[PDB]
This record gives C-alpha cells, sequence and structure tokens, in this order.
C-alpha cells in the first residue's frame, strides 16, 4: 500500500 | 445497484491492476474497490507512469472515520467517496498523479  | 463509473465493488487487487494498465486506460486511470485488507474499507486503485518501471498501478487503503467519513491521510477527511474522488480529481495533494478518468471497461 502506497501511502502519502 | 447503480455504482459510480469508478465503483468496482467486487473487483480483486490483481485484476484491478490488469484492468488498469489494460489499453483504453491512462495515466491516472483508478477505480475504487472493496479493500481486501479490513472490515468494510475501501481501496483506491490508481495507474501512474514512472521513469523506470513505466505504467504501474499504486494502491492506496481509504480509512474509515468513526461513525462517518473517509481518508487517505489523516490530514484531510471526507463524508463521503464522492467528495474524496472529486478532491485528488482536481489536485493530487499528496498522492502519486491526480485521479483522470475511473477504470473504463
Amino acid at each position: 500500500f502506497e501511502e502519502i | 445497484l447503480e455504482p459510480e463509473p469508478w465503483f468496482f465493488k467486487n473487483l480483486s487487487r490483481k485484476d484491478a491492476e490488469r484492468q488498469l494498465l489494460a489499453p483504453g486506460n491512462t495515466h491516472g486511470s483508478f477505480l475504487i474497490r472493496e479493500s481486501e485488507s479490513t472490515a468494510g474499507s475501501f481501496s483506491l486503485s490508481v495507474r501512474d507512469f514512472d521513469q523506470n518501471q513505466g505504467e504501474v498501478v499504486k494502491h492506496y487503503k481509504i480509512r474509515n472515520l468513526d461513525n462517518g467519513g473517509f481518508y487517505i491521510s489523516p490530514r484531510i477527511t471526507f463524508p463521503g467517496l464522492h467528495e474524496l474522488v472529486r478532491h485528488y480529481t482536481n489536485a493530487s495533494d499528496g498522492l502519486c498523479t491526480r485521479l483522470s478518468r475511473p477504470c473504463q471497461t
């Protein structure tokens, strides 16, 4: 999961 | 029952990648689907263009606010998905790319  | 163009209820993470990387789709192509991870949560899947990998799909967990609401980052919450999608469509504001067109099928 990519995050900000 | 009449979902949004970007809402793919039962689409898995793997097919989300497969569908978004398919022709007809481009940079900023995305969709929201049920999360593979948590109870009643949803995930955002977005196609992004980079230098080394070229076309790739990035997945974000969309968190639930207790008693209603959604956010990807704690510094900005939304009362609903429509608000969240409209927000990231007009500004990446931390995301890999701006949300453009929903995944086309």
